[PDB]
């Protein structure tokens, strides 16, 4: 529990941010909240790769910049198509990280 | 829960019965306590080992609480890292029996601990 | 200090639940107030010290506080509650600040806009100035891009987008955006257009005069 | 009931100095700290200045420090904020709000009870509008005011007789600091060549009163 | 947080405390770190006869 | 011992935030810094409100604002003046509040 | 220090003498050196302190101990009135393994207040 | 941090221990004995107790 | 987003240690940058990913990160280290906000200053404007309000304030109050006035004159 | 050596149009996103537009969007950014930044490498300084330069033989869009009427040379 708990403590608050903060970028009908989300979300992975592993962020703070950019364009409707091939991503990194701790 | 207990039994008396000597053998009581100590809450995830850790030392030739301190320390030290953190926190709970209980500690050779984790991570990985 | 409100604007239909987020830049230990400004009017205010209400209010209104992060949360939305809502901080006397101002509309399915395009009128180029006009009838959401093109060529910095609010029958907007030009100016090209990028269109569309 | 009310607001040159009173009726200005906030046209709320009668403190703005100078008078319960030196960027609806003394609940009210609000607008010249039409299933036309100043400004079609599908935009103040709004409305086009519509335009503050026709 | 913390330390404890009440008597004894249960057919009497001998050392 | 630490846990680093910045005023020679300072300083001290003793602080915070405004004026040789007595009323509370806990 | 322990047994005994709700003077005195020294040696040095009570009447061994440990462990006046809660469930907790008040704590902090 | 809650722990034991190798209602008075025969009786007892 | 940037100025002698505190509104995990920007050049970069030091500046320059506070430490000021400091996040290539700039100011034992009025000359007077001064000699702090009493009655909004920098051999301000009035207006009064109010004067004083 | 040099600033009427171009050497743009970033006179930086060359993308500022249009020519080596409709707000020191691209190292450099910076000033009219002497009551006397532009205008006394306290305050921009500075010298009143001061002015833009004498 302790060593479980370890890692919960670290790593847990910043995978809470990007799956809260996906959800809203499937909700959101605006390019005003779609950019906003993927701030936070960008600011999560940031942190995250702070605490292999490191290299499977870059990709995904990649993806996130490609779908920013969609977002900052004025396409809405391409930035939540661009962010549903960033939730594969990210569910990988949660499987590959649960196993490790 | 009580299905996997049943089937522990037949297996550990199994492991028993023809077991080679002088090789490990898997710890299949440690496997099961961190599979009830993990979804579980804390307060409950210790008392659930402690019981389990009871059970082993009734069932097993050998004095009371020698296994229930470990598997008690193994709960609490406890998806990788945290199981070799747990393995490694059982055997705290040993030393710590023998050297409260005063007694000389067994012979053991490197193969019997390492032997040990890596049969039980077998186990514990599908679960 | 800095008081920072999101989202700037949301839509949600009558009885939908609404989460409108405040984030102080420092501690204001429990000092955060909302209000509620219908369009036109004076303020009212709704929640004091970020957690209580203030009496006299419907009782759907709610506040909350977590840490340095504030919340504003209404349980369903009645046609009463559509108006702009305020984040403030009253720390002390002299330091209160706003928030940007999160504002609730109406929702409705997509609706593709009607472009039209005028050209100046003869009277005005006597004048010296002129103003083409390009039109957006009955169309939803509120945003959409007008680009002014000149022979193929982008314009920028002399165009004016004035969008009225949601109509009281369909909740559409109207967006009209006039590009500005001198009578000498004017003369020079020949072709102009307005392309329109919306949702609801599945292409942009360029209507288009040339003189 | 309490309520507060303010007075003063109008055209002013810029560089020209106004001045604004709130008349509180219902209570005492001893008793509460009166603030002043403005709002920009179309922006957000922003604190302005405030005077706490009972001690004599005053604090303003750092954006408008220097300039605005606010006093209080218990024996005429008013308040008054006088303005100097207004610049483009002061024009603003300036509300009267109203806070408690600590301790105690009161204080944390914050601003309960609030002003009407008046409209200070900075100006260097009033002129009429000066309406040109626009020429054109469903056709739009319409009749474009450019360069009027200042607000408001009605636009009816055909003295109010056709009022289905009329849209009026909100002005725009342009660069050159006249307001400037279009109205449109759409018409069926096969009555488009066959009943003359009319565009009147109201302008108070300038007695200018144009009516518009629009022809295809 | 305070609780399980403080349980973790109650539980041991009564560990402990079986472990001294239930000593073999007789000096010098070998342990077996081992977790080897006994066989399934002999645990009917297995547990009978163990959980006797840590009854009759443990009332007084 | 996990009494007392409870105690510490709830109010201490509010009574952290109040004597670091009280250092920060004698030492600051502008009025910028000492309204900035007392800033931070009355937020704690509601901060701290919220966990007769409560009466205490509506005098902590009274004198915190009469500092305050005297420090707005830009007066920061009376605010420092003035800040040293509300030293003493903020040390009474910690006496207070350790035969309490 | 020490001086306190050596009037703490006569005045004990002095009370025991004279009594038909006692003070629990043992309890003030491991709380004080539980209080100022850090939570390894206060803990420590309460489990000797109870023993020594323990040793002195006619109890079972370790009784007063684990009572003493635990109200260590608990623990001003909030704390004092959860540290003397604390040591009377480790003497129900002892009394229910074995399987066999409020004046006591009142007098008691009548001396643990000016200490 | 993790230390003391150990010795809470083991320290606790020894008093529990102590308690079934010594063992009528108890007496949760804390009355020591009137002031030397009490220490010497009462330690004697527990070796006896020991033992068997 | 938001980033504030505190002390807006600070003092410090050669051999003291500088703390400057830069917090963020919301977080940006480390992306922090501190610059030094001499007055009248390009910024130089110190501190990059909030923690690391830019390879090419002295060691001395240190920085830190709490949760979503920032800081900028230097060990040890030199005479070559009194500039602008300015915290920027670059948390995404179009989300980049700076501080707003704190400067460092050498400090020295407080100097009252000198006060002088000078009447508007008869020259200035045949334009239309008169424009009286208020002269302020080798005073430091920078801070000292000056007030103008035309007739003993406050004037606000008409009054222009212009600071030197620090001096390079005795480290001194000097301040320029200008009031501008019309001639007309200037005509209409009879005595002018401006008030020092100062740490190094006990008392304020005030230079006038009449005419 | 990496460096970056822009040009172009200079007088633009209001509502002009200008152009800056970042002459970028050592690097190739297409490597590195190029920033613009100004800062206005006596204020704090503040960031206005960027592109990335190797992808197209490019944004803007809330307050400068859908005026200054920024593209980059990688045969060339430079990127340009075009200035629309500028206003009275955009006077500044525009610096071109330099940014790595993510992932790696160089993203976290951030603008590790700024432009010379080229200064752009919007302009009603350029007239020359009229200085007015500040007649004297230590005395101190001096010469008040009012209503010129642009800067600068250097201040010598006595063809600057005289520069002991000396003191040249920084122009103040006044209300109506012109600067207006003055310089102050300290000398004993012994020699206050022995002596005559002559305080002259140079303002290069305007090609003016006023030689005021100041009298007590």
């Amino acid at each position: 529990h302790a060593a479980v708990a370890a890692a919960e403590a670290t790593i847990k608050p910043a995978f809470e941010t990007l799956n809260d903060n996906l959800k809203v970028i499937e909700k959101a009908d605006n390019a005003a909240q779609v950019k906003d989300a993927l701030t936070k979300m960008r600011a999560a992975a940031l942190d995250a790769q702070k605490a292999d592993f490191r290299h499977g962020f870059d990709i995904l703070v990649g993806q996130i910049d490609d779908a920013l950019k969609l977002a900052n364009e004025g396409k809405v409707k391409e930035a939540q198509a661009a962010a549903e091939q960033l939730k594969t991503t990210l569910a990988e990194l949660q499987k590959r990280y649960w196993a490790r701790t | 829960a009580l299905v996997y207990l049943v089937l522990l039994l037949f297996l550990s008396g199994l492991l028993q019965a023809l077991l080679p000597e002088g090789w490990p053998a898997p710890d299949l009581f440690l496997v099961y306590a961190l599979w009830l100590a993990a979804s579980r809450p804390p307060l409950l995830g210790l008392a659930l080992a402690f019981l389990v850790g009871l059970l082993q030392d009734l069932l097993g030739f050998g004095l009371l609480g020698l296994h229930a301190v470990g598997l008690l320390l193994a709960a609490y030290a406890y998806a990788l890292a945290a199981f070799a953190l747990a393995f490694l926190g059982k055997w705290f709970g040993y030393f710590l029996v023998a050297y409260w209980l005063r007694l000389d500690l067994p012979a053991l050779f490197p193969w019997l601990p390492l032997g040990e984790g890596l049969l039980s991570l077998a186990f514990f990985w599908p679960l | 200090i800095q008081m920072t409100q999101s989202p700037s604007s949301l839509s949600a239909s009558v009885g939908d639940r609404v989460t409108i987020t405040c984030r102080a830049s420092q501690s204001v230990s429990s000092a955060v107030a909302w209000y509620q400004q219908k369009p036109g009017k004076a303020p009212k205010l709704l929640i004091y010290s970020a957690s209580s209400l203030y009496s006299g209010v419907p009782s759907r209104f709610s506040g909350s506080r977590s840490g340095t992060d504030f919340t504003l949360t209404i349980s369903s939305l009645q046609p009463e509650d559509f108006a702009t809502y305020y984040c403030q901080q009253y720390l002390y006397y002299s330091l209160v600040t706003f928030g940007q101002g999160t504002k609730v509309e109406i929702k409705r399915t997509v609706a593709a806009p009607s472009v039209f395009i005028f050209p100046p009128s003869d009277e005005q180029l006597k004048s010296g100035t002129a103003s083409v006009v390009c039109l957006l009838n009955n169309f939803y959401p509120r945003e959409a891009k007008v680009q002014w093109k000149v022979d193929n060529a982008l314009q920028s910095g002399n165009s004016q987008e004035s969008v009225t609010e949601q109509d009281s029958k369909d909740s559409t907007y109207s967006l009209s955006s006039t590009l500005t030009l001198s009578k000498a100016d004017y003369e020079k090209h020949k072709v102009y257009a307005c392309e329109v990028t919306h949702q609801g269109l599945s292409s942009p569309v360029t209507k288009s005069f040339n003189r | 009931e309490v309520q507060l009310v303010e007075s003063g607001g109008g055209l002013v040159q810029p560089g020209g100095s106004l001045r604004l009173s709130c008349a509180a009726s219902g209570f005492n200005v001893v008793d509460f700290s009166l603030h002043w906030v403005r709002q920009a046209p179309g922006k957000g709320l922003e604190w302005v200045a405030y005077i706490s009668s009972s001690s004599g403190s005053t604090s303003y703005a750092d954006s408008v420090k220097g300039r605005f100078t606010i006093s209080a008078d218990t024996s005429k319960n008013t308040a008054y904020l006088q303005m100097n030196s207004l610049r483009a960027e002061d024009t603003a609806v300036y509300y009267c709000a109203r806070w408690g003394y600590w301790p105690g609940e009161p204080w944390w009210k914050a601003f309960d009870y609030w002003g009407q609000g008046t409209l200070v607008t900075v100006f260097n010249q009033i002129k009429g509008p000066s309406v040109f039409p626009l020429a054109p299933g469903t056709a739009a036309l319409g009749c474009l005011v450019k360069d009027y100043f200042p607000e408001p400004v009605t636009v009816s079609w055909n003295s109010g007789a056709l009022t289905s599908g009329v849209h009026t935009f909100p002005a725009v103040l342009q660069s050159s600091g006249l307001y400037s709004l279009s109205s449109v409305v759409t018409v069926p086009s096969s009555s488009l060549g066959t009943q003359t519509y009319i565009c009147n335009v109201n302008h108070k503050p300038s007695n200018t009163k144009v009516d518009k026709k629009v022809e295809p | 947080h305070l609780l399980p913390r403080f349980l973790l330390a109650l539980l041991l404890a009564l560990g402990l405390a079986l472990a001294a009440l239930t000593r073999p008597l007789a000096p010098g004894f070998a342990l077996s770190f081992s977790p080897l249960t006994a066989f399934p057919l002999h645990l009917g009497h297995r547990l009978g006869q163990n959980l006797r001998a840590a009854w009759s050392a443990l009332s007084a």
